[PDB]
């Protein structure tokens, strides 16, 4: 079952694979953990103990 | 900042030079330099920048150390014409010492740990 | 290096040589206080839930 | 997996008892001899697939 | 796109879950029995 | 997890090579040199190899020292590729480290090798690195005081065997001069030696004209243009002090020697200079081998030597070669007299199959001497200093094209030649020193 | 700071792409004879020299205890004396091609090679196939060889880091077919023949365990129709005795145990201490090669060793705890060896002990990105440097199709070791190390080597 | 020269500080001390 | 290693866990462990009771 | 810059070999500038067309069908290519 | 110019274009860069939207876990009707 025949193309643009050319996850949902903490300390200020 | 950096640069300057003058002035009646106040036991910089020396500038250290510790043992000051001699400010150890804490900075940027540890006696 | 400068063995087929220079895969341990278990036993050991 | 005796026919003929008893099996799986008509000539193409190959660990 | 005949083993399957669920949905009780009986499941706290 | 693939199996497709390959070139590469405006001779062979390897070969060695650095290119082995003006050792060891580069420094008895070897891809690298520890260096006190004591048992193991004290008394005992100095010197000849004798020896042996920049696997017009800057040298040559062959006969006395060795050497006219003079010093050489062990396990007997060691040694203008045989302490006039009577029967003629023989021994080790990209970095550069080329082809060329009259004669103008004699070990049986030098006269 | 001294050149590791030296590195042809053997060569385009011999699959694992250390008398025997070359002639001809000839014998595999030039490719090829086929196997010389290696065995002429790894396999593949040597035992020398070499021989040195393999200058068709000349005649394998049923029949055991060789009056102190490793096929023997060089080796001739990479390294020469040490990263055909081996005295083989035991169980915790990089960029770089010497291409090349079953491409072992991370290496070293048993050998001045329970306690932190 | 002359002197870099690793095994042990107190003391369903 | 530094580490680890011991020393052996731990407890129990004690 | 609208030839030829050698069958040395695609490179039509599309990848040109018909060479395509004010 | 250099051919990857300010991957090199303004900005806006919807979500989460029926009957039969 050979595949490689008549200029293979993942080989040739496989470069787009670069890291820096992907999807980055660290800053996928910016923020989000600032606006958590901050929901959780104005929760626990105002309905929690008060 | 850096105006006002360059500005303490003279005050900070002149307070340097008025405490180097008023302690060599206490530093020289005991026959001391500035660099005989630095501690092998206190400071491992300190003992691998002395390990560092050509052995006739530790014995000429040692021998400085001997003569103040003497010297404060009988509660007594140089003569007067040896007190004319003394250069506090003149430098054995800086040069040596700041390249083993610039080795020291240089190690710990990449996660490296000094190759000397303190000095222990047991 | 050599044993012979290192080590510096007596000379002759005693019983220490002989494991020396050809060491045996069938060791025999003392099995009168604890059997041993087949050799190439796998596995986390019962000592720690025991 | 075949059985010891099988293990340790020649590759050729090892080859051949496995086709062999692949058409029987195919023969026992079905309806009819007129549906393993196709599957025999499936069969036969499949092997065909395998004919020039010379790494004997693929083989 | 992608063709996962995956994709139409759980579409099926939903909906065959679903039309499950519905038929639980037609025979359960009155919401007003349902809150008073949790009120006697909270009144004996 | 992470990758699960077999390695019976193949890896996905992206491990493949779609870099496609570099078309191969037409001929053999040749050896291009020039020299810089600052006036050190560079010279680079490309190369086929994934390795690049860059050696800078300076004059000096046991040649260039005095009584008062004595000792000093045995230091400078070890004291090499440390702190510089622009890095520390921590930086320059951790820039090596990092490419995967090895270093070397060398020191022969009329130079000093300094080399550094990487990738193709970090050539740069190893050319900054190599240039900066060669250029730049500082030599520290402390760091040569604590240099000098793995130095002392360096020295001490290389003179457990006797064969490198052989050669040491055998070169005192052939040359006056700059070559008769000692390289492996003894461990307490370095015992007051500090870093003001190491920068003295190397300001005495640095010189623009005295360096040469050797690279293989390197494009020479982009080493050139990049080392431009780099090896911008500045300095005075001080004076060599030129060797002269004369002969003559000497003793060492070994306390616990189990053997006795016997060394017999005659010069090589025209040194490393003459092409066919240093073929023919080669293929004596490999006449003289006797038992070289081409098979595992083989045991040939002979029945007074326990070992043969030939040597060709070919320096600036004059040359060494010889041989030097153990043997028994009892039977040393036995050792002296098969010797002689070797010698003697290479004179009397070489019979077409031992000159057969010799041509393919002195070819291969020629050929495997240059098959690695640092050994022909190494031969490139040496040969570029010893004479200002690098000509293995014609010493091929001289090798095979070598008769068996030629070899005759080049044995009989070397037996009239005063030879040079060296002894070793509890030497308690020896004739007399005078019929030692008379049996080839 | 210098303009043209300080520029390209930096401490700082980051990874680097080795993707540009593939462009022009050869090319492995294969080509399998009806007879099971395999021929592939690797031409380098201006090589002057070749590297060429035979690799088998065979060694003194395939063994009995019967027989053990026929093998290595084997390499003995086969270089005194064909049945149509004498010793003397076999000599001259060896002499004349300007190459040696030379045998290896290890527990799983084993080559008979020659290093000759360009031009003596078909004459080594004939010589080699001379000795393998047609030996004399003279019991004269049987005899005259049976001596020498009984006073070698007498006298304990034996290297030391030798004795400590023969210990170390027969400690920790007790009961299976690993843990003999290659030597054998005095009784098997003393009462060894003709026909037990010859039974050897005819069992294991058949088609579909042996490959020639050539690297340097030589054309691949003329030693097609060489090795079809030549090697044409041996044995075809029966599918019922392979190397793998064989595997199977006899598989290898680990067992976690102690053993010191106890010296009077020594002055050195060798010890190795390993984990059961991976196999040869363990797609987890490329994050083991990393971790390998991670932990990496040093002898005290270097004076650099204060500003290693390594922390092992570092700790060891700053402390000065041994003279010399290496990590190793042994792989069989169904198990294998991972470990530290180093070479001390009794004052500093506790605390040698305890960095090895500290360094090993600290990957399964904290391993930092710049420490993998750098061990990827030396191992790419290490295994470029093999490239350069034919020698090494054409072991590869035999040692890969012995054991892979396939020659391996560049491109693949680049990208299956940039595949490597330090989740990887975290991975790895928790299934092989943490809280696991390990085998543990010295020998010489060995009465302060810590017992087992003190090396057992150490394999995993009470800490965390 | 251990403590604030170690930060003084640039000492504490990014580098040679723990990880985020080390420091939530580390930060797992406050879980086994709440465990042990109220082991030792056992409130039962105090929390409120 | 981390006993080498400090003196109260280095004194228990010598005396307490690194102690060299013979192998062959039977239940006869363990007296003055067992006299030791008595003493702990007769000093422990005693303090103890002197809170109440008149 | 450089160029009325128009590249460097040098750029362009590197640029057609770095993408030649993307085939098996292909010997590297044998690669060179105004080279013959079925006499020389032994590429079939298929490989001919599939060389077309992957230059328009690399160069982003959308070439006619008529002018790609034209390219049997590596110096008809790099010639094209030094035609084409179009390309990236 | 580009954020992406393409080097072709295997060419030797220029030795300016290297660094901590260059990744290379097949041959291609890529520049690790930071902005500072954008990924403030970035950080406020997304923190913003998240602490809307939090808080949204935490003061109307009753009426959705449960419905406006079952909520709003559970309030007439257990605080009055009135
Ligand atoms: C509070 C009382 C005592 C304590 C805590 C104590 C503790 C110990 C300990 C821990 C040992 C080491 C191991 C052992 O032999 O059990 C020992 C050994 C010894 N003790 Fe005691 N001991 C006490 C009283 C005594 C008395 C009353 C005597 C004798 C009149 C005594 C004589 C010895 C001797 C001779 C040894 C050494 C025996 C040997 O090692 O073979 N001890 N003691
Ligand atoms: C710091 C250590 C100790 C303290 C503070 C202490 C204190 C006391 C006190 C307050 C009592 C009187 C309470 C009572 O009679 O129950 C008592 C009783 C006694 N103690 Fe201790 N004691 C100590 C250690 C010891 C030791 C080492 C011994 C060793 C034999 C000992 C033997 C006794 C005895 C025999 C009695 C009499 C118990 C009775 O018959 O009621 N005590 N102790
Ligand atoms: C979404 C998909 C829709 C359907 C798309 C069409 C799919 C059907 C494809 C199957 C039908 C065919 O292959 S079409 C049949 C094509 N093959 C032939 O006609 C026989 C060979 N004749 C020749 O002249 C040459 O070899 C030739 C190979 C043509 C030229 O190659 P070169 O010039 O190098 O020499
Ligand atoms: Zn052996």
């Amino acid at each position: 079952m050979p595949k490689v025949v008549g200029f293979q193309w993942e080989r040739y643009e496989a470069w787009r694979h670069h890291p820096l050319l992907q999807f980055n996850k660290r800053n996928a949902f910016p923020g989000v953990g600032i606006g958590f903490a901050a929901f959780l300390a104005y929760v626990a200020y105002d309905k929690s103990q008060p | 900042t850096s105006l006002l950096k360059q500005v303490a640069l003279p005050v900070f300057n002149s307070l340097a030079t008025t405490y180097r003058s008023v302690v060599g002035a206490k530093l020289a009646k005991y026959g001391l330099r500035f660099d005989d106040l630095q501690d092998p036991l206190k400071d491992e910089d300190v003992a691998e920048a002395l390990r560092r020396l050509p052995p006739d500038v530790v014995v000429a250290r040692n021998c400085r150390l001997r003569r103040a510790l003497d010297l404060s043992c009988k509660h007594e000051a140089l003569p007067k014409d040896l007190l004319e001699k003394q250069t506090p400010e003149l430098s054995y150890l800086q040069d040596v010492l700041n390249e083993v804490r610039a080795e020291r900075r240089e190690r710990a940027q990449l996660g490296a740990p000094a190759p000397y540890t303190r000095i222990y006696y047991d | 290096s050599d044993a012979v400068e290192v080590f510096k063995p007596e000379t002759g087929l005693t019983p220490t040589n002989r494991l020396s220079m050809a060491p045996t895969p069938y060791i025999k341990y003392d099995e009168h206080n604890h059997k041993r278990f087949p050799p190439g036993t796998e596995g986390r050991p019962f000592a720690y839930f025991v | 997996m075949a059985s010891e005796v099988v293990l340790a026919l020649p590759h050729k003929l090892r080859v051949m008892r496995m086709y062999r008893t692949g058409l029987k099996e195919l023969i026992n799986w079905s309806a009819n001899r007129h549906e393993w008509y196709p599957r025999a000539y499936a069969l036969r193409q499949e092997f065909e697939d395998s004919k020039a190959l010379t790494d004997r660990e693929e083989i | 796109g992608v063709f996962s005949r995956y994709y139409n083993t759980g579409l099926l399957c939903g909906v065959a879950v679903a039309s499950g669920i519905s038929i639980w949905w037609y025979n359960r009780e009155s919401i007003y029995v349902r809150v008073k009986s949790d009120l006697e499941k909270e009144g004996k706290t | 997890g992470g990758g699960r693939v077999e390695v019976p199996l193949s890896e996905k497709l992206p491990a493949v090579t779609e870099p496609p390959r570099t078309s191969t070139p037409a001929t053999k590469p040749i050896v291009q040199t020039s020299s810089l405006r600052s006036g050190v001779k560079v010279a680079s062979i490309n190369t086929v190899s994934p390795i690049s390897s860059l050696v800078l070969f300076v004059e000096g060695g046991a040649a260039a020292e005095t009584p008062a650095t004595a000792g000093a290119s045995k230091v400078l082995e070890v004291a090499a590729f440390k702190a510089t003006a622009n890095r520390s050792t921590f930086r320059l060891t951790r820039e090596l480290e990092k490419i995967g580069a090895t270093s070397f420094a060398r020191a022969g008895r009329d130079h000093v090798a300094f080399g550094v070897d990487a990738t193709r891809l970090n050539q740069l690298e190893a050319l900054e690195i190599l240039a900066d520890a060669v250029v730049n260096a500082r030599y520290t006190y402390w760091e040569v005081r604590d240099s000098l004591d793995a130095v002392k048992e360096q020295l001490a193991a290389q003179l457990r065997n006797p064969l490198t004290a052989v050669n040491e008394v055998l070169h005192r005992t052939a040359f006056e001069g700059g070559l008769g100095h000692s390289l492996v010197v003894d461990p307490s000849v370095v015992d007051g030696f500090t870093n003001e004798t190491l920068k003295e020896y190397v300001h005495s042996i640095m010189a623009p004209s005295r360096v040469v920049l050797a690279a293989s696997g390197v494009d020479h017009a982009e080493l050139t243009a990049l080392a431009t800057p780099l090896l911008n040298l500045h300095g005075n040559a001080h004076p060599a002090p030129q060797s002269r062959y004369v002969g003559g006969a000497m003793n060492i006395i070994a306390p616990t020697s189990s053997l006795t060795y016997v060394g017999l050497a005659f010069e090589a006219k025209g040194g490393a200079g003459d092409i066919k003079s240093s073929a023919a010093a080669s293929v004596v050489k490999a006449l003289l081998d006797e038992a070289r062990p081409t098979m595992p396990y083989q045991r040939k007997e002979h029945e007074v030597f326990t070992s043969v060691n030939p040597f060709a040694f070919a320096y600036k203008g004059t040359g060494l070669v010889g041989v030097v045989a153990s043997g028994a302490p009892g039977k040393a006039g036995k050792v002296v007299d098969a010797l002689t009577a070797k010698v003697q029967s290479l004179a009397k003629g070489v019979t077409d199959v031992q000159l057969a023989t010799a041509k393919n021994m002195a070819l291969g080790e020629l050929r495997a001497s240059v098959a690695t990209a640092p050994g022909l970095a190494a031969a490139v550069g040496s040969s570029v200093l010893a004479t200002g080329k690098f000509s293995a082809n014609e010493v091929a060329a001289a090798l095979s094209g070598l008769t068996a009259a030629d070899v005759t004669s080049y044995v009989n103008a070397m037996i009239k030649t005063a030879p040079t004699f060296v002894t070793y070990g509890n030497l308690s049986s020896l004739p007399r020193v005078d019929s030692i030098a008379k049996r080839f006269a | 700071d210098a303009n043209p001294f300080l520029r390209f050149s930096n401490p700082r590791p980051s990874p680097i792409d080795h993707t540009p030296l593939l462009s022009t590195l050869p090319e492995t042809r294969i080509t399998t004879l009806p007879n099971g053997l395999r021929v592939a060569t690797e031409a380098i385009p201006f090589a002057e020299t070749t590297t060429l011999g035979i690799w088998i699959n065979s060694g003194s694992r395939f063994e009995t205890d019967a027989n053990n250390g026929v093998a290595h008398f084997l390499e003995h025997i086969l270089f005194k004396g064909t049945k149509n070359r004498s010793v003397k002639e076999l000599e001259v001809e060896v002499e004349n091609m300007g190459g040696q000839l030379n045998a290896y014998t290890g527990r799983e595999q084993t080559c008979y090679y020659a290093k000759v030039m360009g031009k003596d490719v078909g004459k080594a090829v004939n010589i080699l196939s001379d000795i393998l086929l047609n030996s004399n196997l003279d019991a004269r010389a049987i005899d005259k060889e049976r001596d020498v290696i009984l006073r070698e065995m007498e006298e304990v002429n034996k290297q030391t880091s030798e004795l400590v790894f023969d210990h170390l396999h027969a400690t920790a593949f007790q009961y299976s077919p690993l843990g003999r040597t290659i030597l054998g035992p005095v009784e098997n020398i003393k009462s060894i023949n003709r026909d037990q070499l010859v039974e050897y021989m005819k069992t294991h040195y058949r088609g579909p365990r042996m490959v020639l393999a050539a690297a340097g200058a030589v054309n691949h068709d003329e030693l097609v129709k060489l090795a079809s000349d030549a090697f044409g005649s041996v044995p075809d394998e029966d599918a019922a005795t392979s190397v793998r049923s064989l595997l199977v029949k006899e598989p290898s055991r680990f067992t976690g145990s102690y053993v010191h060789d106890r010296f009077p009056d020594a002055s050195e102190c060798c010890m190795a201490v390993a984990f059961k490793g991976a196999s040869w096929t363990d797609p987890d023997s490329i994050p083991l090669m990393v971790m390998q060089t991670m932990l990496g080796g040093w002898d005290k001739n270097s004076t650099v060793g204060k500003h290693s990479s390594s922390a092992l390294v570092q700790t060891v020469a700053t402390e000065g705890l041994a003279d010399a040490f290496m990590a190793f990263n042994t792989n069989y055909h169904d198990t294998g060896l991972f470990g530290v081996y180093g070479v001390t005295d009794r004052d500093r083989s506790e605390d040698f002990a305890y960095a090895i035991m500290s360094n090993l169980t600290r990957m399964c915790f904290e391993v930092r990105d710049a420490d993998v990089a750098r061990a990827k960029n030396q191992l790419k770089a290490s295994l470029m440097f093999f490239q350069d010497s034919t020698h090494h291409v054409a072991e590869s090349i035999g040692r890969e199709l012995l054991v892979y079953g396939r020659r391996i491409p560049k491109a693949e072992m680049f990208a299956r070791i940039d595949a490597v991370d330090a989740n990887a290496i975290r991975a790895v070293a928790d299934r092989f190390i943490y809280d696991q048993d390990m085998a543990v050998a010295s020998a010489g001045d060995v009465q302060f080597v810590p017992d087992y329970n003190w090396f057992r306690r150490r394999s995993y932190w009470l800490r965390y | 020269p251990i403590g604030v002359w170690s930060v003084f002197q640039g000492y504490v870099t990014p580098a040679r500080l723990p990880s985020i690793q080390t420091l939530t095994r580390v930060g797992a042990w406050g879980g086994v001390v709440v465990v042990g107190g109220l082991y030792m003391v056992q409130p039962w369903d105090w929390l409120a | 290693r981390m006993h080498n530094k400090i003196q109260l580490l280095s004194v228990l680890n010598t005396h307490l866990v690194a102690y060299p011991t013979p192998m062959n020393l039977n239940y006869s052996w363990n007296g003055g462990s067992l006299a030791g731990m008595m003493l702990a407890s007769q000093m422990l129990t005693g303090i103890l009771l002197a809170m109440h004690y008149v | 810059g450089f160029g009325g609208g128009f590249l460097d030839k040098d750029s362009v030829t590197e640029r057609v070999l770095h993408v030649t050698k993307h085939f098996e069958k292909i010997d590297a040395s044998k690669v060179s500038p105004a080279a013959s695609f079925e006499k020389d490179l032994g590429l079939d039509s298929l490989d001919v067309v599939e060389l077309v599309m992957a230059l328009e990848e690399e160069f982003g040109l959308e070439i006619p069908d008529a002018e790609a018909d034209k390219i049997a060479s590596v110096g008809d395509a790099i010639n094209y290519i030094c035609s084409n004010p179009m390309a990236k | 110019a580009n954020a992406y250099h393409r080097t072709y051919n295997g060419k030797p990857v220029p030795p300016e274009l290297q660094g901590a300010d260059y990744i290379t991957y097949a041959g291609v090199t890529m520049k690790k860069e930071f902005h500072l303004f954008d990924t403030v900005l970035s950080k406020l806006i997304g923190a913003g939207a998240t602490f809307t919807c939090l808080y949204h979500f935490y003061l109307n989460a009753e009426e959705h876990w449960h419905g406006d029926i079952y909520f709003f009957e559970k309030d007439v039969q257990q605080n009055g009707w009135d």
